[PDB]
RNA sequence: AUAAGGGAAGUCGGCAAAAUAGAUCCGUAACUUCGGGAAAAGGAUUGGCUCUAAGGGUUGGGCACGUUGCGGCGUGCGGUUAACAACCAACUUAGAACUGGUACGGACAGGGGGAAUCUGACUGUCUAAUUAAAACAUAGCAUU
RNA sequence: UACCUGGUUGAUUCUGCCAGUAGUCAUAUGCUUGUCUCAAAGAUUAAGCCAUGCAUGUCUAAGUAUAAGCAAUUAUACAGCGAAACUGCGAAUGGCUCAUUAAAUCAGUUAUCGUUUAUUUGAUAGUUACAUGGAUAACCGUGGUAAUUCUAGAGCUAAUACAUGCUGAAAAUCCCGACUUCGGAAGGGAUGUAUUUAUUAGAUUAAAAACCAAUGCCCUUCGGGGCUUUCUGGUGAUUCAUAAUAACUUCUCGAAUCGCACGGCCUUGCGCCGGCGAUGGUUCAUUCAAAUUUCUGCCCUAUCAACUUUCGACGGCUGGGUAUUGGCCAGCCGUGGUGACAACGGGUAACGGAGGGUUAGGGCUCGACCCCGGAGAAGGAGCCUGAGAAACGGCUACUACA
RNA sequence: ACUGGCUGGGCUGGGCCUUUCCUUCUGGAGAACCGCAUGCCGGUGUGUCGGGGAACCAGGACUUUUACUCUGAACAAAUUAGAUCGCUUAAAGAAGGCCUAUGCUUGAAUACAUUAGCAUGGAAUAAUAGAAUAGGACG
RNA sequence: GCCCGUCGCUACUACCGAUUGAACGGCUCAGUGAGGCUUUCGGACUGGCCCAGAGAGGUCGGCAACGACCACUCAGGGCCGG
């Protein structure tokens, strides 16, 4: 994503329980132990994006550098709206079977998901989302990977 | 009474839902308690499952911890100076989580004097009003204390200016309405500079 | 519905209890205990409906008040006590011991056992970790918690319990080539040898077994209960859980009938 | 100028008088030449005091040499301050707490409204000194 | 059992409907009625109104007995049964009905690394004491009101009711240090658990060196050749399980309870030790669960085509509140969200499902009703106790009946 | 019941060479083919032998993506179809049976649901992606 | 032969229609507003102490030197609770 500055708000944004002002300086390989940026891996064969490790953004809803765990269903779709702030709308299409007439018809549903600043999402793209805990009135999924363009 | 269910809301398509059932024993809410600085006053409340919570109506002291060394001493809170949510909270001087306050620095200065045998933030030398010396009863203490000073280091210039006046900025990190305690830490460094930069302009 | 339930309607009881649809409207409604409600063996149903020792409810509840019957070496006095897999029930006055195990048709059956072998059990482990104070412990499928176990023991394994001192004498690893009996699903009563296991990341793995008669079947890991590597430690009931199909079942039924008379 | 209770029972006839009235925010029918009707009808708020937030102007930005007595220049050649620093200036709008004999467009200033019929389309004009109207004129139409 | 017949014309062949025919665990009604096995039944119109009676209480050897209670006569503290009463538990399960309700309930399938949990079951907690203190019921005796499961004041006594309260161990860790020869040391304090905040550890999983700073050492010929090295669990995934440090708290828990057995020691004191049960008790695990939650699936109607954000409608942030997440709520900042693949609205003589009726196959129609889930107790709201209720055979208020 | 067959005819399936045949590394135990000497009636234990790993197991990486179909898993009692037993037959029921027993023995099955969700094999039919300003593949 | 329409009589069904027609029900602006949870003062009534000490009396031991304790009345002050 494109963010001009990291601290542009009323309060001060910082990762919880990450001590940042220590008199003695110690260099450690562990992400959160030494006092530098903390991050984790979700799993299910999903690789942490490179921009996350060195980025400066603060987000408490990103599966990476956040306090949200991913568990439940994993779904895929096409983005139809991405013009609001840090949230996108995807469109899913399927086929319903009518038993009497022995043929199908198309149907669709709309879904809301939270998008992290690590990814860059444009209109008409394939995304893969995973279930999470309720984050808002109608947001229960998080994007994990953006498939390459045709 | 107060309810926190989503039935009375409006669906994401804009449709209006219909009446389903009367209010339930769960999904209840309670009147907020506005903590203020004053003589201590706390009420007990019997919550779900037979447990209890503690409503704090007036508080005057709580634990605050100094970061780098790691010592925490109990002292009193003078007043609230900033609140990211609402200014009226500041003017009424009511304190909640993430409230910037001013705290007495005396216990921490005394502990610093005991741990390191040097004075911190003393510009009263112009007055020479309270100069006093007590003979220190040892010689191993200078090598141990000077070892601490030569190893740990020295305090940044910003914090002594705060110590001369005797007031320190802190942030409440507890929930006074829930736990009945006001706790926090002394804030310093670049996060401190953020607050002084925002506080007076 | 304004609290927990305390009545159970007949025609809703578990099928493997084999309760007649007539002669009453209610069922024993087993009390809370160490075993799951869905698959348990109430003491009143076992004593009255299978052994036929007690004619009806009134003296059925009298029997436990005399402290005649005990399970796992400890006397139980409640009529609706949930018994389960592998538990040992001992009646000293008549002088025999029983073990509850599924038959090949998916229901509990009476099974005499000898006294010397009727003084130990074995159960699958559910979780292992260290508790308060740093003391390691594990809990099995029958709500047995044991502290200071062998550190090599992991989850999904099975452990032999003395039942008098609760000490870990021996254990069986969970790997290919072991002998297992199924405890849940439609495959009730089968016994097989682990052939190979395939795992799915994200939960709900499946395991493939192979019977002695070259039959093949699969089941979830939550339903497999390993009882040995070779020469299973416990004594299997008659038929060994082989699940003959109906064609030979009728052939053997007539063959046995003509052989006897 | 004011009047208890009733509120047009007075009278040819509500003649005279009373009631409504500023500003801000909601709400607004039949009908229609689609421009109106409409300020339709009908509701709420309004003082004093102590605060918070928003709406502007002016002057400053790198090296490399040469005249003129640290400076105006003459030039050549880079970067767009993740917009900073100082000073100056009137008013208009929104929000919060406390306060009072529940009062606050406190004097002045300041629309009564609705359902229908007859008649002239409208704005306009005339009997100065008893009649301002349905009378006259008007645009449009038609004829010689 | 994959089936048809009568009716337009003077007569004929067609489209086409009217009529006939059969079933119904589908209701009403007429005439008639001997026996055997089984037995539905004020749902439809009025979720309209009710006289009367009943439908929820409970004691063991083991909480409290001075019954002017009975019964015996081993118990001069009692000792059997046991009215009344305090205390504990249950009364939130059952039973009835279908008024409301059109993505709501519900069904199959997921999640809780987002919560509460009586009880049952299994483990688990070393900082005056040979026994602490005031009330109260039952009871005696005296009253008020036409009236109720209404109650006053006076005199007594109990707890598993209420309120207090006792380092019996060592070791280890962290701070202050009286006192020197400067290289360690006398002795002083803290240290269970619950609650709240900050900080630290919670390792990796291929190998070979050479320098600076400077110190446990073995051998030793004093030139030194040198130096191998002890632990760390789990998940697909975390700030997980768990440990340590500095402090905090109108603040918890760590047993002043009860019944059977009659035993063993020598310094023989009314000395010490010793079994099995009941009732309780902190945390973890389990069981019965409960509350939220992912995906897909509901009748007719366009003479319903645009809807939602006054006073939350879509999203971001800081908090409050709740058992917890969440526009559930309070402030600040963006302008979004659904729709012809039928949104939004109006009808329903609409509780949903498992399922009933009728058959070549495909279908049409019904489902108040014994099984599962949801809701209600004349209509609305509010609440105490309790683990659990927005309860009505619980209370408060209004309207209508009485 | 039933054995060889028949150079029988079909049918299903599994291995190689045809320009194609079938991804890859680590570790486990270990076969087949080989000889070494020690012992019997041209084969073998032999082992504390190694040249050697058919197949198998566990772990990691790579593999266009949907629809479709086959086989599994998970899913309620009642109901429907349906097996057994002469309640004197039957609608029902889940019972009962055996010489004579102070005893023994069995059953209380099975299939379907079908929409959505989870795995496995097949690769026709119907869609989708890829090297053209090379921004392509390999060492 | 079949057959079309106005007008007159009788019977039935629906439609337009002055009357700001009438009755019943649902959702809503505004005004008035019972009850209750939470909260701020209040303290009917109650309990516990500590001192100083009025006034009197007793107790057990001490020759004594001295200790300790228990009953009455008026209390003085407090100074903390529910
Ligand atoms: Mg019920
Ligand atoms: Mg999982
Ligand atoms: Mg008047
Ligand atoms: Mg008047
Ligand atoms: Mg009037
Ligand atoms: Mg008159
Ligand atoms: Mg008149
Ligand atoms: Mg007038
Ligand atoms: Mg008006
Ligand atoms: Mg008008
Ligand atoms: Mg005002
Ligand atoms: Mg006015
Ligand atoms: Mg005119
Ligand atoms: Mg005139
Ligand atoms: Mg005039
Ligand atoms: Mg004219
Ligand atoms: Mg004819
Ligand atoms: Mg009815
Ligand atoms: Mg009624
Ligand atoms: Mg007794
Ligand atoms: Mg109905
Ligand atoms: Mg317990
Ligand atoms: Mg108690
Ligand atoms: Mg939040
Ligand atoms: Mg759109
Ligand atoms: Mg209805
Ligand atoms: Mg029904
Ligand atoms: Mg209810
Ligand atoms: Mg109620
Ligand atoms: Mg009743
Ligand atoms: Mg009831
Ligand atoms: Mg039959
Ligand atoms: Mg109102
Ligand atoms: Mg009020």
């Amino acid at each position: 994503a494109t963010e001009l500055t990291v601290q542009s708000e009323r309060a001060f944004l910082k990762q919880p329980h990450i001590f940042l002002n220590s008199k003695v300086k110690v260099k450690s390989t562990r992400p959160g132990k030494g006092g530098r940026r903390w991050y984790k891996d979700v799993g299910l064969g999903f690789k942490t994006p490179k921009t996350a490790i060195e980025g400066h953004y603060i987000d408490k809803k990103c599966p990476f550098t956040g306090m949200v765990s991913i568990r439940g269903r994993i779904l895929t779709g096409r983005v139809v709206s991405t013009k609001m702030h840090r949230t996108i709308i995807i469109r899913r299409e399927y086929l319903h079977y009518i038993p009497k007439y022995n043929r199908y018809e198309k149907r669709h549903k709309n879904l809301a998901a939270h998008v992290s600043p690590a990814f860059r999402v444009e209109e008409g793209d394939m995304v893969v989302v995973g279930q999470c805990r309720p984050l808002s009135k109608t947001v229960r999924f998080n994007v994990l990977r953006v498939l390459p363009r045709t | 009474g107060i309810s926190r269910d989503s039935r009375h809301k409006r669906s994401h398509t804009g449709a209006k839902r219909a009446f389903y059932r009367k209010k339930r024993a769960f999904e209840l809410g309670r009147q907020p308690a506005n903590t203020r600085i004053g003589p201590k006053r706390i009420h007990i409340v019997r919550t779900r499952g037979g447990n209890h919570k503690y409503r704090a109506l007036r508080l005057d002291s709580g634990n605050f911890a100094w970061g780098s060394e790691g010592c925490t001493r109990k002292t009193r809170i003078i007043g609230v100076v900033y609140h990211p949510s609402n200014n009226e909270l500041v003017r009424t001087n009511t304190l909640t989580k993430s409230a910037v306050v001013q705290i007495d620095a005396a216990p921490f200065r005394q502990w610093y004097e005991a741990h390191y045998g040097q004075p911190l933030g003393r510009r009263r030398q112009q007055k020479q009003g309270q100069v006093v010396e007590e003979v220190k009863k040892s010689k191993s203490v200078e090598k141990k204390q000077a070892a601490r000073f030569a190893a740990h280091g020295k305090v940044d210039p910003a914090l002594e200016k705060q110590f001369e006046a005797g007031r320190l900025y802190a942030i409440i990190s507890s929930r006074p309405g829930q736990s009945g305690r006001a706790d926090g830490y002394i804030l310093e460094g670049e996060e401190l500079a953020f607050y002084q930069r925002k506080l007076h302009k | 519905a304004r609290g927990p339930k305390k009545h159970q309607k007949r025609l809703s009881a578990p099928s493997h209890w084999l309760l007649d649809k007539l002669s009453g409207a209610y069922a024993p409604r087993p009390s809370t205990g160490p075993h799951k409600l869905r698959d348990c063996m109430p003491l009143i149903v076992f004593v009255r409906n299978r052994l036929k020792y007690a004619l009806n409810y009134r003296e059925t509840k009298a029997i436990m008040m005399q402290r005649l019957v005990k399970v796992d070496g400890k006397v139980r006095t409640d009529i609706t006590y949930p018994a389960g897999f592998m538990d040992v029930i001992t009646i000293e006055k008549t002088g025999e011991n029983f073990r509850l195990i599924y038959d090949t048709k998916g229901r509990f059956t009476v099974h005499r056992i000898t006294d010397e072998e009727a003084k130990y059990k074995l159960g699958k482990v559910k979780r292992v970790q260290l508790g308060r104070g740093g003391v390691p412990f594990l809990v099995t499928h029958d709500a047995r918690t044991i502290r200071y176990p062998d550190p090599l023991i992991k989850v999904n394994d099975t452990v032999k319990i003395d039942l008098e001192t609760g000490k870990i004498t021996d254990f069986i690893k969970f790997d290919t080539g072991a002998l297992a009996m199924i405890t849940g699903g439609r495959n009730m009563g089968r016994v097989g040898v682990i052939t190979h296991r395939e795992r799915h990341d994200g939960g709900f793995g499946i395991v493939h077994l192979k019977d002695a008669l070259d039959n093949t079947f699969a089941t979830r890991e939550s339903n497999v209960f390993v009882i040995g590597s070779e020469k299973p430690w416990i004594s299997l009931p008659k038929g060994k859980g082989v699940k003959l199909t109906i064609a030979e079942e009728r052939d053997q039924r007539r063959a046995r009938a003509l052989a006897a008379a």
